[PDB]
């Protein structure tokens, strides 16, 4: 009924290789900040792109000033 | 190279030592302290050490509720304090060429997929 | 079977602990749902215009109706003036239960049914839109068509005349099971403020009872009791609601009072300053706060006479609150200070707010100057930075310092200090622009605003927001409480003197306590009290 | 009112002659430190001698630091220690930032 | 009968894993009602 | 109590002395009330270490909590910080502003009440008046899109 008779307070649990549930739970921090900062990069490598500054960076207060096009009305023929 | 490499990385896993693993090495522990005295010499000498290094000697009981306290966390928290990345110190005699450089040996003291 | 055994302990149980509790339950349950409606409001008039929704004014004047209405009779009245006094009242005074197990048992179940009611009535196709002060004329059916406000008018009958109910036996037990050789005057401050504030409300509630329901017969019976054209006047209306309504703050207040004159001392070890001088000037507060009631209507057209002897007695009302502050600014100088400990930073954070209060209210107490701020933000903001900082943070250091007494846990000191922390600095930049606001000469309950306003509000908005995560905090360290299992011994605030040494203190010094509820265990007997404690006659 | 400042010293003093039992000693003593009154050389002699007699320890030294704690400046308590320092050598009394 | 408090008296188990559910998500609808409130005002518009 | 204790028995107490069991606490002190009978003189500084450390030490009844000041805080900035992130993340989400809270129209009416002398003794109307007035400024007031 138990791995160690000796000791009951040995209890094996389920897992594929090593994919042991504690495993998993131990990393759980590490994918989400390498998913954040994944992610950042990616926002970084596209702040320019016309859509990107349309549709997100000028809503957004203060910083939105910067992400503008300030040509007077002499403008694109 | 290899084998510097493979315990440097076993050394700075210890900062996500599982719970049966500081289980097995406090039940190791507690047994190898006491398996050592098995002669007069050798408690008359472990007495006076422990006397002249200490100031008392501990008893069995202190000894093992000090032992038995101990957890997996605390295991964590000390090892990520001085496991982890800091600076060694190394030795070497004899031959010695495939050894690398100080740099290469230290960068295997710290994880870099964490 | 347990089952009946539960039953028994909580429905068909008339213990005086068993029911304390529930009261501190549903004043929370109160507050979460006011604090809810209070975030919608403000969140609302976060930008000029209409916002969220359709314009509906309506839906607002539910709003704030509903806000102000369960908030000062559902969750500060029920849940301070009667639950820290049924439980806590008989261990001081000497006595095992209450006068009348049945009438406590009757008066906390009057409220869920008015709370269903309420929301019930809220619920209706139009709800209640003359405020937290209903006027006859616009609750008359003339605007409303329905059952809305007529149960809104039932509930504040109702819960009324159950507070006056739930009263009357707490004035007996603590007038007739007094302790052999506990004079009246010996009577602990705190017990003391409770029983003014008892015979307080007993004395002046049946008189909104009437003329609520003399006001309500004119939806129905179509009575001319305040119909301009039948001969009616309002004015007595107003007179009659006011009457009531200025008395009502100071009753609210005052157990806030006793538990910062309780707090102050034992967190301090010295014990209070002058306690024959500050339950006098206390006493003259009370009979004070009945004659000065048409501060509410200055601006509505009574005579010079009239208004000159009304305005000249509001302000004698600040002169025994001075004393009071300045009693207390001594006592805490010189004794030792763990300013540390949550109930004293909460006392410590209570007197400043209160001042501050005060002097708004001293501001507007003349009919030359309440000519500037009558209606306005200013009278919000004083009135809020009285109530929400003073009753408030009372009720929070009572929890706070008698909670092991009630259950037998430890909280988090950390968590809660940084919940203390972050309430006062959000209560603190809400209605701090508020002052403004209404110094610019704006007036109050208007869902749209001219927009020379905006900062102000902006400003309000994020403190508003803030008050919310201060509301998520206090929850989790209250659940984290209830489960924590951490064990208090039995009188938790004694440490041993300067000269105590570690093994006379604890074998021959245990067991004192300026109370008597701190001899108990902290989890208290259900039969305490078997033999009357007997003092120096 | 009641007691003035010098009546109270004098009688602390007389009640610090005859004390028998540790916790009416630590009573008076604690009792005492509580007008604002620091004990002269005779009420802080007498109250060692009567922790000498009632055979605690930690009270003498606790006395000369509650002595410390409670004067106002450094040179007050350097004057004290420098007139009863005979005693202290006497009596075998170790002071607090000599004892650790 | 002479029992001795065990210092509980929270009116409903409470425990670590199953019960925060419970209580959280009481504490969700008791926060989240004035919404359906003001939603039920501005149903038919 | 004549015989004077062994150093090794009180040495390091303050680490030794809460896993030391009650046996072992009950007899030290025992030995130092039978010891202190003697005069002071002939006992050695380690027993008044021990004696005051029993008597007025740490351990016991005056054995307080510390709480981080540091920890209440970070603790009070993550709150702040928590509620201007959300009530910003929140705000965007709203009915949109009125047209008049444009530049154009905030300068056009600043122009306009000076024409008619509304508040011209240190307002709208001042003599010098390098002040707003009646402009927000900030996102309250931002340009025509
Ligand atoms: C993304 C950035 C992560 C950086 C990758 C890293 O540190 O190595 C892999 C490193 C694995 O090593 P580790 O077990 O964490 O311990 C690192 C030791 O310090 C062991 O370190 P070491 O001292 O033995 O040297 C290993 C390190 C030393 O390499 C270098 O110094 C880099 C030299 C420049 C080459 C190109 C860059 O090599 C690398 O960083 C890999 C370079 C890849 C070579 C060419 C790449 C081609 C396509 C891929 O982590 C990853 O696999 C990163 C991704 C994790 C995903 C989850
Ligand atoms: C919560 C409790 C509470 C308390 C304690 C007070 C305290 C006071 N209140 Fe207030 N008040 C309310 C609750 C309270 N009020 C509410 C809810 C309303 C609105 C009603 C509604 O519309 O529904 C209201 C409204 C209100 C108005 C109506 C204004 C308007 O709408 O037109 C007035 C006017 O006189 C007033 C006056 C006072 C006065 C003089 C005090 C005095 O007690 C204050 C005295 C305290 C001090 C002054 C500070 C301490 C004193 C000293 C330090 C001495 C030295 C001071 C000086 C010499 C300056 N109050
Ligand atoms: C009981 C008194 C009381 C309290 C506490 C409050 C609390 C608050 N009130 Fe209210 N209010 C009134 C009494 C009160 N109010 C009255 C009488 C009116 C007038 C009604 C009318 O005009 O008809 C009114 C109206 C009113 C308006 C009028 C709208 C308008 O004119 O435009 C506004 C708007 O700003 C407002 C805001 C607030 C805010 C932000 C809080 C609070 O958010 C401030 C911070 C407080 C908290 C966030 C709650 C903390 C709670 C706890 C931590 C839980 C503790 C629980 C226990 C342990 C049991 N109130
Ligand atoms: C607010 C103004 C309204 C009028 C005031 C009266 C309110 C209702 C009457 C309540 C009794 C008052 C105290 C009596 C003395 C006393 O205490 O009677 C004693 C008992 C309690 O004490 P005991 O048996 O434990 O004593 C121990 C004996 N040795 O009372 C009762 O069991 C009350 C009976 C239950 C009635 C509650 C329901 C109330 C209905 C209200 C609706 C009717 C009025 C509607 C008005 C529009
Ligand atoms: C609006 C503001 C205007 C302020 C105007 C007020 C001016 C007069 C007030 C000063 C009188 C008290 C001083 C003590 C004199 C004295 O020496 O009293 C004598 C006693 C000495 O102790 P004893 O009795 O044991 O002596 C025994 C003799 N055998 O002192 C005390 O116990 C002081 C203890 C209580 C006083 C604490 C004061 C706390 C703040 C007071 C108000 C602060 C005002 C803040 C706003 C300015
Ligand atoms: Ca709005
Ligand atoms: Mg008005």
């Amino acid at each position: 009924i138990s791995f160690f008779p000796n000791k009951p307070m040995y209890h094996v649990q389920p897992h594929i290789s090593f994919i042991t549930p504690e495993r998993t739970m131990k990393t759980i921090p590490a994918f989400s900040r390498w998913a954040f900062a994944a992610v950042a990069g990616v926002f970084v490598f596209a702040m320019q792109v016309p859509k990107v500054k349309t549709t997100i960076l000028q809503p957004i207060a203060f910083i939105g000033d910067h992400f503008k096009d300030k040509t007077p009305e002499e403008d694109k023929w | 190279d290899d084998l510097v490499h493979f315990t440097l990385q076993n050394w700075a896993r210890l900062t996500v030592a599982t719970r049966a693993e500081v289980e097995r090495a406090k039940a190791q522990l507690r047994a190898s302290l006491l398996l050592s005295l098995d002669s007069t010499t050798a408690i008359a000498e472990d007495i006076g050490r422990q006397l002249l290094t200490t100031g008392r000697r501990m008893s069995p009981q202190e000894v093992d509720l000090r032992i038995g306290q101990i957890t997996e966390k605390d295991v964590a928290r000390v090892a990520s304090e001085m496991i982890w990345d800091k600076d060694i110190a190394v030795s070497a005699v004899g031959s010695i060429e495939g050894l690398l450089d100080y740099n290469r040996i230290r960068s295997s003291i710290s994880m870099n997929r964490w | 079977n347990s089952w009946w055994t539960y039953v028994n302990r909580w429905i068909f149980s008339t213990n005086a602990k068993d029911i304390a509790i529930l009261y501190l339950l549903f004043g929370l349950v109160s507050g979460i749902i006011g604090s809810v409606f209070s975030f919608i409001i403000r969140m609302e008039l976060s930008a000029p215009g209409s916002q969220f929704l359709s314009g509906n004014g309506q839906l607002y004047n539910v709003a704030i109706s509903a806000h102000g209405i369960l908030m000062i009779f559902f969750f500060i009245i029920p849940a301070l003036f009667g639950a820290f006094g049924n439980y806590l009242v008989p261990l001081m005074i000497g006595a095992p239960d209450v006068a009348y197990p049945r009438v406590n048992n009757f008066t906390f179940w009057l409220l869920p049914p008015a709370l269903m009611l309420l929301l019930i009535s809220a619920l209706t196709e139009e709800g209640p839109g003359g405020g937290w002060t209903v006027y006859p004329p616009l609750s008359s059916i003339t605007s409303h068509s329905g059952p809305a406000i007529d149960l809104a008018i039932l509930s504040l009958q109702l819960t009324g005349i159950s507070s006056t109910l739930g009263s009357v036996n707490l004035i007996a037990t603590m007038i007739n099971m007094r302790a052999p050789g506990l004079s009246l005057y010996q009577m602990p401050l705190f017990a003391w403020a409770i029983m003014i504030t008892s015979i307080l409300l007993l004395l002046t509630l049946p008189v909104l009872a009437g003329g609520l329901f003399m006001l309500f017969s004119d939806r129905n019976l179509n009575t001319s009791f305040y119909a301009p054209e039948g001969g009616g006047d309002p004015v007595l209306y107003q007179h009659l609601f006011w009457f009531f309504g200025h008395p009502e703050v100071y009753i609210l207040i005052m157990p806030a009072f006793g538990v910062v004159s309780h707090i102050i001392p034992s967190l301090a070890h010295k014990p209070i300053f002058g306690k024959e001088g500050m339950l006098w000037a206390m006493l003259s507060i009370a009979l004070l706060g009945l004659m000065v009631w048409s501060h509410h209507l200055f601006t509505v057209g009574l005579d010079v006479d009239t208004r000159a002897y009304f305005s000249a007695a509001t302000m004698v009302i600040a002169i025994p609150t001075g004393i009071k502050i300045f009693s207390w600014l001594a006592t805490l100088t010189g004794g030792a200070i763990q300013w540390s400990r949550v109930p004293m930073l909460y006392a410590i954070g209570f007197l400043i707010l209160f001042t501050i209060g005060g002097l708004t209210g001293v501001i507007l107490s003349n009919s030359v100057l309440d000519i500037a701020f009558h209606d306005t933000y200013f009278v919000v903001a004083h009135f809020h930075y009285v109530l929400s900082m003073g009753a408030l943070f009372g009720l929070c250091g009572a929890y706070y310092y008698w909670s092991p007494k009630m259950f037998g846990l430890m909280y988090n000191e950390t968590l809660a200090s940084i919940q203390f922390w972050i309430l006062f600095i959000g209560v603190n930049i809400v209605f701090g622009p508020q002052h403004f606001l209404g110094l610019n000469g704006m007036p109050r309950r208007i869902p749209d605003y001219p927009e020379a306003f905006v900062g102000w509000n902006f400003v309000s908005s994020i403190g508003s927001v803030i008050s919310i995560l201060s509301l998520f905090l206090f929850m989790y360290v209250m659940y984290d409480q209830f489960t924590s299992n951490r064990v208090v011994k039995t009188n938790p605030y004694l440490i041993p003197s300067y000269f105590d040494d570690n093994v006379i203190f604890v074998n021959e010094k245990l067991g004192v306590a300026q109370s008597i509820e701190w001899l108990l265990h902290s989890p208290v007997h259900e039969h305490a009290f078997n033999t009357l404690p007997t003092k120096s006659i | 009112h009641g007691v003035s400042l010098e009546e109270i010293n004098t009688k602390y003093n007389d009640f610090f002659s005859n004390v028998q039992d540790q916790f009416e000693l630590q009573r008076g003593l604690n009792n005492c430190f509580a007008y604002d009154i620091v004990p002269s050389s005779d009420v802080i002699e007498q109250a060692l001698r009567a922790a000498r007699r009632v055979n605690d320890f930690p009270t003498a030294v606790r006395i000369f630091e509650g002595i410390k704690v409670k004067l106002p400046t450094k040179e007050q308590y350097q004057a004290y220690v420098k007139e009863l320092k005979p005693v202290c050598n006497e009596l075998g009394i170790v002071l607090k930032e000599d004892l650790f | 009968s002479a029992p001795k408090p065990g210092s509980t008296i929270p009116f409903y188990i409470n425990k670590k894993p199953l019960p925060t559910l419970l209580y959280f998500g009481t504490f969700g609808v008791i926060f989240s009602i004035p919404f359906i409130v003001v939603k039920y005002h501005n149903r038919n518009l | 109590g004549e015989a004077m204790i062994a150093r090794p028995r009180l040495v390091d107490l303050d680490k030794r002395w809460g896993i030391m069991s009650q046996e072992e606490k009950d007899g030290l002190i025992t030995d130092l009330y039978a010891r202190q009978k003697q005069p002071w003189t002939t006992l050695s500084i380690e027993e008044k270490k021990a004696a005051y450390w029993i008597a007025f030490g740490e351990h016991g009844p005056r054995a307080f909590s510390h709480i981080s000041q540091k920890t209440v805080f970070w603790g009070t900035v993550a709150g702040l910080t928590i509620g201007v992130v959300l009530f910003g993340l929140i705000r965007t989400q709203a009915a949109p502003s009125p047209r008049t809270m444009t530049r154009e129209w905030q300068e056009k009416s600043n122009e306009y009440m000076k024409e008619n002398k509304i508040n011209p003794i240190s307002g709208e109307a001042s003599e010098g008046f390098k002040g707003r007035g009646q402009i927000s400024g900030g996102i309250f007031s931002p340009s025509e899109k």
